[PDB]
């Protein structure tokens, strides 16, 4: 039974994302008033705000941390059609580094690549373009290059990398649509990197999903041989992407379908180890789910 | 309207606007893997014969509360 | 006397014990009997039986609480490999004892 300790953000508008860094002791909150705040943990046991500034000229949708190896780095996307990267310089000096200005309509998601292939960053766009950036000189955070670009021919609203760290899973990305088109076109797609053509290629498409998608999240691997994906369209869903022995061909399966919310599910997350999954619907409650060694997922807690 | 995140210590951060819990939102951290740390500290990996290492690891596993883990060491 | 060729030994058969009241009690005695008979295979398998039946790993009621010991690759797969080995060796003295002990453990 968790204890819900509330903190006063004092944001002048809504809050759109919260993110813990790498160690569970600092969080970053993005709001809709062009501000990003940072909260650190005290030995007393409470969060106090240690930094706040004006980031963009629109509405900040997401803020994500990077690996501590590359430094204390943050990224943010906004309605002003940009994306930024910040670093903390020692008091609380947060300095702007770059401004990725290639977009044309808007940026909805921003995510750092897993920190085993460089300092790479992927940004979505409401027009339907997913762009992947890179920084060959790990230490200059002012030099970012554009390596690939993917056109998915549909509105883009979410993104999530593959954290699998093995030398048997070519890096792959997952994008989610939000188009309320009358036709039942698939709204989740998967792209994978081919080693010999130096180009991202479509791997598989989730045809069974014909409803708008609001969040996409992979599950951390930590030694499994297959992959797990969670989608929050209107009920929480969990898929499986076991491959075939040697693009690559996956055999997709459906493992969960949970209409417990009786509303629209907005965002999801995974615990630390792909054992518990969180959810957040319009009813205002969080819910946790877990497996039972028969692959029979079931609820394991309700939090208000 | 909302945003979620987990943490290394099983802390859940949930933010949602005060129309589902309309121009402001409220958030709280829910203080919902301790065995990992003690298992990492107390284990032994070299400097003793194989039997002594297995016995020590089995004793540590038993004292921590997991017996199905403890008996594997003894069987090995 | 062709007892040198048979897979079953009478001397071991006399000294066995089988107590449902305390399963762990009988396995050490059987291990000692195997030690004093001259078969190291039996001492190893009876040692595994001792360390494989401790009450601490008895099954629970709700499946969601924890995985049963039986699904561990040492409970139902080690036992099923030893059973197949002894069937191939065609030794119905260890088969009956192992089956009886593991069944009465339930």
């Amino acid at each position: 039974m968790f204890v819900a300790r509330s903190i006063a953000a004092d944001h002048k508008d809504l809050i759109h994302d919260v993110s813990f860094d790498f160690h569970g002791r600092r969080m970053a909150t993005c709001s809709s008033d062009q501000s990003v705040k940072v909260w650190d943990k005290s030995e007393s046991g409470d969060w106090h705000c240690t930094a706040s500034w004006k980031t963009h000229s629109g509405s900040v949708w997401r803020v994500t941390w990077a690996h501590p190896e590359f430094g204390q780095v943050l990224a943010s996307c906004s309605f002003d059609r940009t994306a930024a990267v910040w670093e903390e310089i020692v008091q609380s000096h947060w300095v702007k580094r770059t401004t990725l200005v290639d977009s044309r309509t808007s940026v909805t998601d921003v995510k750092f690549a897993p920190k085993h292939m460089g300092l790479m960053l992927a940004t979505c766009s409401a027009d339907g373009i997913v762009r992947i950036y890179e920084a060959p000189d790990v230490m200059n955070l002012s030099q970012w290059s554009l390596q690939h670009e993917i056109s998915c021919k549909l509105s883009c609203s979410c993104i999530s990398w593959n954290p699998s760290s093995s030398r048997a899973h070519s890096p792959m990305i997952a994008v989610g649509s939000d188009d309320s088109s009358p036709n039942a076109m698939a709204k989740v797609q998967i792209f994978e990197y081919n080693e010999n053509t130096r180009k991202y290629a479509k791997a598989e498409t989730l045809m069974t999903v014909t409803d708008p998608v609001h969040d996409i999240a992979f599950a951390p691997n930590l030694g499994r041989s297959f992959h797990i994906l969670a989608i929050a369209t209107k009920d929480v869903r969990i898929f499986t992407l076991k491959p075939v022995r040697k693009p690559t061909k996956f055999e997709i399966h459906i493992v969960a379908q949970f209409d417990n919310h009786n509303s629209q599910v907005w965002r999801v997350s995974w615990n630390i180890t792909g054992t518990v999954l969180a959810s957040s619907g319009d009813d205002g409650c969080v819910r946790l789910w877990k497996a039972n060694y028969m692959d029979n997922w079931k609820c394991t807690g309700i939090l208000k | 309207p909302e945003g979620l995140c987990y943490g290394l210590f099983g802390d859940l951060a949930f933010a949602a606007k005060e129309s589902l819990v309309l121009a402001s939102s409220a958030l709280s951290v829910f203080e919902t893997m301790r065995w990992f740390v003690d298992t990492a500290e107390r284990y032994a990996l070299a400097g003793r014969p194989l039997a002594e290492l297995c016995d020590h690891n089995a004793k540590v596993a038993r004292e921590l509360g997991r017996n199905q883990v403890a008996q594997t060491w003894t069987m090995l | 006397d062709i007892a040198c060729l048979l897979p079953v030994h009478k001397s071991l058969g006399e000294l066995y014990i089988l107590n449902v009241n305390d399963i762990q009690e009988t396995c050490q005695k059987n291990a000692a009997s195997a030690l004093l008979v001259g078969r190291k295979d039996l001492v190893q398998v009876w040692s595994l039986a001792t360390v494989a039946t401790d009450l601490c790993l008895g099954p629970k009621s709700d499946p969601d609480l924890e995985t049963p010991w039986a699904r561990h690759p040492f409970g139902r797969q080690l036992l099923e490999s030893l059973l197949a080995h002894y069937c191939r060796l065609r030794d119905v003295q260890t088969l009956a004892m192992l089956c009886s002990v593991f069944e009465a453990q339930s």
